[PDB]
């Protein structure tokens, strides 16, 4: 349910780990960029330690090699913006003719001009409206988060919830999440996991 | 030489019903395989069903493939739709069947599973505030089509989600200089509900 | 298990069938037996073989699947159940490009293991898809088979111990064998184009590959070869890293395969998967596969005339097929003057061979037959009593 991601500046290098365990011979690496078709970048022959690239690809950009056990590793050099995407490893199954994919890894490269500064959650909590509380014996408190980077974010809530889609406030993002709660005297916590926090945020809610 | 085209970009169907996702491919090979995968928002690429060129139409649980080798059409149908069926569905073409073979994918088609067809329910409309930000919250409505207008700095697209009762809830947030008196009005199912009504 | 890697796209030296007509078992009138016509050594593969009883075609006739020898020539066994009598005469009738008329041959009543796959693709211009036949052996035992003209269009079992494989097995082998088929079909077209051969003519592409394990069951040797029209085209060298190509055309294939890493892929298959499935098959069929039957040998003596006779040294009911029969005369080896027949299948999993020399009368005792077979504790030396 959680997204694996790696964020690197352009010009830098990035290492992604194939989380896929028959110690099979051939493993294929795919790029999936938004609105495009997943495409194979190369594959690795683990018996001969050979990297085979698709046509049109620099011999100096990608590489892949084995590591501890069933973890294979993929490396990109001289990062540019174009390299952002979801990277998959996959291997044809022995049991049944299926190509198995491991959970992909999202690579965000950061543009040169990026002011890499406070890109943590920027909270703003909203208290129920009068009509709600008076008219149906329930209350909605809405935790709003803005000015955070990158879109990867998770929000929970405790003493089931829905949320919006993160959207692009200039070059940072926002996402809100609301609830309706007997538990109107109590108070609730909005629990936000974000990489640039490095611990989870716990946001307090008033009583209504 | 080999290509995969998924014309539809998105598709929406209600619960318990069935949706059909079309796919057209181009291959020079005599015998080949077609695969249908499911991509989760967490990024898992899950295998769903495989169809051989020389096999009969594939059926595997709630998935079925209408194969037409003449037209080179391999449409996947998902019967008895569940809310967790909401994902991006990819059609992929194999080659000969070597362990060195790549899959040629199409761009995906997003499937969104809607609550069942039900009688129309008019919502309640509320305004929420924190300094300049004012959020209009619209509770328990059916159908999905609604226009939420806060009558007045910036406005974001509303969020519509499926409610635990099988209808919809929606929240629209914005920033307005005259925020303290701004209230919300919503046009839904040919009727208009104002926050001032409540 | 067929390879799933290493298979990639790239005159007719005609040779006459040798023909043997024989019975599976020593013939005894009134006891049921099988009559065999073994035809071997021929190229190309279009052949017509009928068995005759008193001149008439026997209707119920089976044949083995097409396979071929190290010189790429083909062999087939035709056989039928039959009960011999004193009066009835049996024969085999064969027709082939290399024969001006059908040949009738009369019946005359008196340590290591390997897995190998053979593939033959025959273009049939104006007669449809190319014919494709794939057979798999463990040592000298066929266990699987595909024939493009058969009804199933599936890999099929030919040994009891492979019948227990799962449906994942038969689907996967059917996938990979059909991949081999389509590769060969592209090759027939391409190769024919390159040599500017007419589209009307039939041509053959042949492929053989496999692996040997020694008695420890660890990888010992691997092979992979490719012929066009019964002639060497390209072959993996014993190191499984480089290629030998004879033709000029085969050199473009050699560069293609060097750049595509075909030999590395084959090596990964031949040293790993091939050996592992060989071990699985050897275990699953150990009662049949891990046996040796020593040859049962004897000598016959037929008087040609008053001044010479034929001494024929027989080896019967042996397994595996590899065997050496040598004649010496006063300790001088007589290979050049020895009639030596091809090793031939009995039909029940054993094999048969004989070797004859013509000896002047009264000097039989100078001639020695020498038999070498793995199932023999020591090599045998036969001599004629009188
Ligand atoms: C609802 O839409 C119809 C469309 O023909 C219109 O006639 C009707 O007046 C609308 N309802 C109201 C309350 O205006």
């Amino acid at each position: 349910g959680r997204t694996k991601s790696v964020t690197r500046p352009t010009g830098s290098s990035a290492v992604i780990t194939c989380d896929l365990p028959e110690n099979a011979v051939y493993t294929h690496w795919y790029l999936h960029q938004e609105g495009k078709a997943p495409q194979r970048l190369l594959y690795y022959d683990s018996y001969n330690s050979r990297v085979v690239l698709e046509s049109g690809i620099s011999r100096e950009k990608y590489h892949t090699y084995a590591s501890t056990g069933k973890s294979l590793k993929f490396i990109l050099e001289n990062l540019i913006e174009r390299d952002s995407g979801v990277y998959y490893c996959a291997t044809w199954a022995s049991s049944d003719w299926i190509k198995t994919f491991a959970k992909g890894t999202r690579l965000i490269v950061t543009s040169p001009d990026k002011q890499l500064a406070d890109v943590s959650p920027k909270p703003t909590i909203f208290l129920p409206s009068i009509a709600e509380t008076k008219l149906q014996k329930a209350g909605t408190y809405l935790c709003l988060l803005e000015k955070f980077f990158p879109d990867i974010i998770k929000i929970h809530w405790q003493e089931g919830s829905q949320e919006g889609n993160t959207m692009k406030t200039n070059d940072t993002y926002m996402k809100f999440s609301w609830l309706t709660v007997e538990s109107l005297d109590k108070e609730h916590r909005c629990i936000v996991r974000h990489e640039n926090n490095g611990i989870d945020q716990e946001i307090i809610f008033p009583p209504i | 030489a080999q290509k995969v085209t998924q014309a539809q970009s998105s598709v929406s169907m209600p619960v318990r019903k069935a949706v059909t996702l079309n796919c057209l491919y181009e291959t020079s090979w005599w015998s080949y395989y077609i695969f249908w995968y499911k991509q989760l928002p967490s990024k898992e690429m899950i295998f769903l069903i495989r169809q051989g060129s020389d096999e009969q139409n594939a059926k595997s649980g709630r998935y079925s493939v209408n194969f037409k080798k003449a037209a080179k059409s391999v449409a996947l149908t998902i019967s008895a739709l569940q809310l967790e069926d909401s994902a991006k569905y990819f059609c992929a073409l194999g080659e000969l069947g070597w362990d060195t073979d790549k899959l040629i994918f199409g761009k995906g088609t997003r499937v969104t599973v809607e609550p069942r067809s039900q009688p129309h329910t008019k919502p309640s409309v509320f305004v929420m505030k924190n300094g300049t930000n004012v959020a209009c919250l619209v509770k328990e409505f059916y159908p999905k089509d609604i226009r939420i207008n806060l009558v007045s700095i910036t406005e974001f697209d509303p969020a519509i989600v499926i409610s635990p009762s099988g209808k919809y809830n929606a929240v629209k947030l914005g920033k307005y200089e005259d925020s303290n008196s701004v209230t919300c009005s919503v046009q839904h199912d040919n009727k208009t509900v104002h926050s001032t009504d409540f | 298990e067929l390879a799933g890697i290493g298979i990639l796209t790239v005159g007719s030296i005609q040779r006459t069938p040798k023909i043997q007509v024989y019975s599976r078992h020593p013939a005894e009138n009134g006891k049921s037996n099988f009559l065999n016509c073994y035809v071997s050594g021929f190229h190309p593969s279009d052949i017509e073989v009928d068995l005759l009883k008193n001149g008439e075609r026997i209707e119920k006739v089976e044949h083995s699947d097409l396979s071929f020898s190290k010189d790429w020539s083909f062999y087939l066994l035709y056989y039928t159940e039959f009960t011999p009598t004193e009066k009835d005469e049996y024969a085999c009738r064969v027709n082939h490009v290399t024969l001006s008329q059908p040949k009738i041959v009369k019946w005359d009543r008196d340590g290591s293991h390997s897995m190998r796959y053979f593939f033959t693709s025959v273009s049939r211009p104006g007669r449809g898809e190319p014919r494709f036949i794939a057979v798999g052996y463990v040592d000298d035992t066929q266990f699987v088979r595909f024939d493009s003209d058969a009804a199933s269009q599936r890999m099929e079992p030919r040994a009891p111990w492979i019948e227990q494989e799962g449906p994942e097995y038969w689907d996967g082998e059917t996938r990979k064998v059909k991949a081999h088929s389509q590769t060969h079909r592209v090759d027939l077209g391409t190769l024919r184009g390159y040599y500017n051969q007419s589209e009307a003519g039939s041509h053959t592409v042949q492929r053989m590959y496999g692996c040997d394990v020694g008695s420890d069951w660890r990888f010992l040797r691997g092979y992979h070869q490719y012929a066009y029209d019964g002639k060497d085209y390209i072959a993996l060298k014993e190191d499984l890293r480089s290629w030998t190509a004879a033709d000029m055309a085969a050199q473009t294939t050699k560069h293609k395969w060097e750049a595509a890493h075909v030999a590395e892929q084959l090596r990964a298959y031949l040293e790993g998967t091939c050996v592992e499935w060989l071990r699985r098959y050897l275990e699953n069929g150990k009662e049949t596969l891990q046996r040796t039957d020593a040859p049962k040998t004897h000598m016959t003596h037929h008087a040609v005339s008053d001044h010479e006779a034929t001494l024929r040294c027989w080896a019967l009911s042996f397994y595996p097929a590899e065997i050496t029969l040598t004649w010496q005369r006063d300790g001088e080896d007589q290979t050049q003057d020895t009639e030596l027949v091809e090793t031939r299948p009995a039909g029940d999993g054993t094999f048969q061979k004989w070797a004859a020399v013509v000896v002047p009368s009264g000097q039989e005792q100078r001639y020695t037959c020498h038999v070498q077979h793995e199932g023999l504790p020591k090599p045998l030396t036969l001599r004629w009593e009188h």
